[PDB]
């Protein structure tokens, strides 16, 4: 029955075996009864810590933005000019120079279960948005579930967005104020679309969405996840295993935190919702459901970009050897610098 | 020799080896679809090449 020579036909090879490695491994942490093996998904990870040392022109380093839940996020920075010495412990804070200095909160990937702001996949992805949009960048450790499912992740957002917002050395000299951008892949574009909702909804003016294959559904089977069911390393029996993990117990994905555009949530006509910048790749099983979402937003009047790239598969934008991961950087950066 | 794009990302593999390994990651998927985790923790996750080629054996 396995034959895997079709999602090879449509990416490179050593990107084909990143994505089809986490596919196996993950397959391993999943339980058929729900729970899942978080001690071997800690071990199997690759992370990375922070670095003070610039790097490619970049440094990092983490923060405690809540000692209660240990919620910790990496900053990354592109490195100081001038700079006679390396940043002690005691220059990381430097206020930002510049008249307009974007800052984009990221939220990563892995289904709402899998990852950390220290995994390296991440760690890079941070580090190259860093570099081609020239912005700073802050990457939410967010809790993951089955342990901690909705609205942990959610709410880890809020406490991380408020934490940008208040940071006097992130501030803009046109302005006075921080431009905040949320982004996010997979799960972690979810989390960006709530995360503005709850935004709007206070004092906090978001300027901008980037949402990566985000990860959204429903109570029905969209077309696109019966025909690529298995065909290009996601399956509709692991998609229904997270939203499972993540959404409350008894509930269906008809909530609001899996389907935006749910007969069960807010509606978006005439609401206070930051520009969006959505990209769906075109073999991701969820397509559907991504394409619709970006339908939502222009039909609710909102601004909303869409980069439908047709052949494109989930992780593309894991490594800078194909032409969706050069296209789509390009169109962050003019979006973020608009 | 290794591919730069992965070592990046924390995984070390040889830039001649790819395909042997992406064939390995396939016969470790039929494998599964055929049936673990307990003697995985012993095993390098970085090295993908022999961390496969350990998976296959335990099964
Ligand atoms: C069970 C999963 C999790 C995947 C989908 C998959 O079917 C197989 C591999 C995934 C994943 C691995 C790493 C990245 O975090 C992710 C966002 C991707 O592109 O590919 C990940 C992606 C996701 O979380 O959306």
């Amino acid at each position: 029955e396995v034959n895997l020579i079709e999602s090879r036909t449509v990416v490179p090879l050593n990107t084909w075996v990143l994505i089809s490695n986490f596919k196996v491994a993950y397959n391993i942490l999943r339980r058929p009864d729900g729970t899942f093996n978080r001690h071997l998904a800690e071990y199997l990870d690759r992370k990375v810590t922070a670095n003070a040392n610039p790097v490619d022109g970049v440094f990092s380093f983490d923060v405690l933005i809540d000692r209660r839940i240990n919620l910790l996020s990496r900053v990354y920075r592109p490195a100081y000019a001038d700079q006679e010495q390396p940043p002690s412990i005691l220059d990381l804070e430097k206020p930002v120079d510049g008249d307009i200095v974007p800052v984009i909160l990221f939220f990563h990937g892995g289904s709402f279960a899998h990852s950390s702001a220290n995994s390296a996949i991440y760690d890079t992805l941070c580090r190259r948005l860093v570099g081609l949009c020239k912005c700073v960048v802050v990457s939410v450790n967010y809790r993951r579930a089955p342990e901690n499912p909705y609205p942990c992740a959610y709410d880890d957002g809020w406490i991380a967005l408020n934490w940008v917002n208040s940071r006097s050395w992130l501030k803009s000299k046109k302005d006075s104020k921080v431009h905040i951008f949320l982004a996010g892949d997979s799960s972690g574009g979810n989390i960006a679309h709530n995360v503005a909702l709850r935004a709007g909804e206070s004092g906090i003016d978001v300027l901008g969405n980037i949402l990566l294959n985000p990860m959204f559904g429903g109570n029905e089977r969209t077309e696109s996840e019966k025909s690529l069911d298995g065909k290009y390393f996601v399956t509709v029996r692991d998609r229904d295993w997270y939203w499972k993990a993540f959404l409350p117990e008894g509930e269906d994905r008809e909530h609001p935190a899996c389907n935006p555009f749910s007969p069960r949530g807010k509606s978006l006509e005439g609401v206070s919702f930051p520009k969006s910048l959505v990209v769906v790749a075109g073999l991701d099983l969820i397509r559907d459901w991504q394409l619709a979402y970006a339908e939502g937003l222009k039909k609710a009047g909102q601004e909303v970009k869409l980069m439908h790239l047709e052949k494109a598969t989930v992780g593309f934008y894991l490594l800078p050897n194909n032409n969706h991961f050069h296209n789509v950087m390009d169109e962050i950066s003019a979006f973020v610098n608009a | 020799g290794m591919d730069e794009l992965l070592a990046v990302l924390g995984y070390k593999v040889r830039s001649s080896e790819m395909a042997d390994v992406a064939q390995k990651l396939e016969q470790l998927e039929v494998m599964m679809s055929n049936v673990l985790a307990t003697e995985t923790v012993h095993y390098n996750p970085a090295e993908l090449y022999t961390w496969l080629d350990s998976m296959l054996t335990d099964l």
